[PDB]
């Protein structure tokens, strides 16, 4: 045929569902990692809109971390406060070590001396 | 006399290979596990004896992990202290 | 100082560069109230072994890309396929 | 605002300094793919007055590649696994059940089934 | 070709399409019922008077004799705790660009 | 010439975009409208239409159910505290009550230590 | 068709018989041995053309050859297994290499 | 067709299999002549030594 025509199909961006990463980029990248034999064009949207979502939902309550600290700008120990905070999060990055990130304020009891110090029997050793 | 066939159980149930939990209790509690996620699940022979294997030497590895911990506190016995510090060092807790 | 100009005793003495306040820290991140003195040693020990075993993976591939010169890729990759993964440098 | 299809220029910018004028110029490296641009777009929809440093900026760019190792390799597992060449929708939606936890499945798959028909239904 | 039958077309105002249509995106395989489905009905209308309510005495108070994303997005503010306050906003910033984007 | 995409289709949305705009002009609430409005009103009701019955699916699955009935509809919105301070005057038809019980009521005389299946 | 469910099984029960009747020719093998020895191979080699597969993409190279594996060999076998399976492999390649 | 490719290289295990498996899995766009061999031997290796 090779009949020129205007633009009918969507001329936009492959994340046509609204995501904003490009699920372009997923798609070639499943490519270079030979996944599998063919690639759907499903499966680049869909791995986007999950990653989406896990990008939001961290910066969301890494976020909320960084006012607790009263700071503007997300540091890494918000977002591993995130992380450690949920047990679902917690789960999935189980043994990840984040680059400068803190340790969570977890305390034993058994190391707060504060029953009568003094002394077991009266008021000194 | 207390304690003293447990050694000889050593012994025997170390050189056996075979399973201790029952099958038939074990045959009902994966179709009630399973049932719950989706239903009308169809089980295979090997499916159960595959199944039943890794539970059990899963058990079997964590005794030992915990069999340690009995020696560190000065103990003999394995209370639930024993198991619950074993979860959580091995990671398999959480 | 050119040259060779090497001296190579029967012991090693670089691992005691990390001391006992070095060792302090992390036991009171940890949380650990009191620390014993044979800790200190151990604590080294434990150091040499848990290097050693990422090493030996980096170093394989190091000399697979011909690199005479190690990259956080290299050791992303050592740390990714023992489980210990790190995030921060490379991706 | 000519053609420029020809091979001899697909390789260029080197340091020859056979220059008119913009002296400062250099060779183009190997693209080390980075989703700043997206991360940091998605973080003002969410939080328009929170800013973010690039030390978390480097670690969310080693997350999404390491995230998308796990989901994709695991994806590829179970479709050898059923004797499958053509991963579209349900390998990863099975796989997003075996990866993440419940739920974290769950948000997935829920936004995902939402994305896949939001996709369709249109051009 | 003229009306012919006629006199019971009326009452449109209902929003039980939509209630079961989002319902389906998020859960594909649950179902529901008209009794749970006249609530739905009832909350969407009583939330949009509530929310409109509030954008127009914002209106009112400011004399800005217009409704926009901005007067919405303080009566969400306002009426929404914090949580659900948050994801509205960001659904409404979200939504705004792909409108504006392309026809 | 016609209506290729709708205003909802536009924006990515499902609920009636062009019915808010006059919903919006019915009710009186300004002398004149603005497009951002409706956009941003649909896409807040729709938010909240969908977490609710995303949390009533759940509340039917606790309930082994799987058609939403007004019953799944109240625990909802008993249940989370957000949800609660908004719904908490309004009233739910043919909705129930969630289980809760004083420490007075027990059988023991002010005591609430119960098995670890609901509490 | 008559009578055809010749599905290929992929087993090394029979080639891992046949080298047991040659360090051992005078010994036998039950059925059940076969079985874990089958798992045993063949995740092994999972696991090493899963190591072989990242190094090509490592190097953006997604290329496997025997430099790839005998890398991928030394970073899994242990000091004493990595040397002498490497002996053995480059015994293989410089043997074929002259064939024909 | 007189010898087969595990046969010249001194191996018992299938080189060939290795290599269909290789393909089928999809690890590499292509895929060298030495690889297979080496990943057999290793192979073989492992199995006799652990029979013995």
């Amino acid at each position: 045929k090779q009949g020129g025509k205007t633009r009918a199909k969507a001329k936009t961006r492959s994340s046509r569902a609204g995501l904003q990463f490009p699920v372009g980029r997923v798609h070639r990248l499943l490519r270079k990692g030979n996944y599998a034999e063919r690639v759907g064009a499903g499966a680049p949207v869909y791995l986007a809109a999950v990653l989406e979502y896990l990008t939001a939902e961290i910066l969301e309550l890494a976020g909320n971390a960084a006012r607790d600290n009263k700071k503007t700008r997300i540091i890494p120990r918000h977002l591993q406060l995130a992380v450690r905070n949920d047990e679902e999060l917690n789960k999935l990055l189980g043994r990840v070590t984040i680059a400068q990130g803190g340790v969570l304020p977890n305390i034993q009891s058994v190391l707060l001396p504060k029953k009568t110090e003094s002394s077991k029997s009266a008021k000194s050793k | 006399r207390p304690g003293t066939v447990a050694l000889r159980e050593i012994r025997r149930y170390q050189k056996s290979t075979e399973l201790l939990i029952r099958k038939l209790p074990f045959q009902r509690l994966v179709r009630e596990i399973a049932q719950d996620f989706k239903t009308d699940l169809r089980f295979q022979s090997s499916a159960v004896m595959a199944l039943q294997e890794a539970s059990e030497a899963y058990l079997v590895a964590l005794f030992e992990d915990t069999n340690l911990c009995a020696i560190h506190a000065k103990r003999v016995t394995i209370m639930p202290k024993d198991i619950q510090l074993a979860r959580r060092i091995r990671g398999e807790r959480a | 100082k050119g040259g060779a100009k090497r001296h190579r005793k029967v012991l090693r003495d670089n691992i005691q560069g990390i001391t006992k306040p070095a060792i302090r820290r992390l036991a009171r991140r940890g949380g650990v109230k009191r620390i014993s003195g044979l800790i200190y040693e151990e604590t080294r020990g434990v150091l040499k072994v848990f290097l050693e075993n990422v090493i030996r993976d980096a170093v394989t591939y190091t000399e697979h890309a011909k690199r005479k010169t190690v990259t956080a890729m290299d050791v992303v990759y050592a740390l990714k396929r023992q489980g210990r993964t790190l995030y921060g440098f490379g991706g | 605002m000519a053609k420029s299809a020809p091979a001899p220029k697909k390789g260029s910018k080197k340091a020859v300094t056979k220059t008119q004028k913009k002296d400062g110029k250099k060779r183009r490296k190997s693209r080390k793919e980075s989703y700043a641009i997206y991360v940091y777009k998605v973080l003002k929809q969410v939080h328009p007055d929170t800013g973010i440093s690039s030390k978390a900026m480097s670690i969310m760019n080693s997350f999404v590649n390491d995230v998308f190792e796990r989901i994709a390799g695991e994806a590829s597992r179970l479709a050898h696994y059923n004797k499958r060449s053509t991963i579209t929708s349900r390998e990863i939606q099975t796989a997003v059940r075996l990866l993440l936890p419940g739920e974290l499945a769950k948000h997935a798959v829920s936004e995902g089934t939402k994305a896949v028909t939001k996709y369709t239904s249109a051009k």
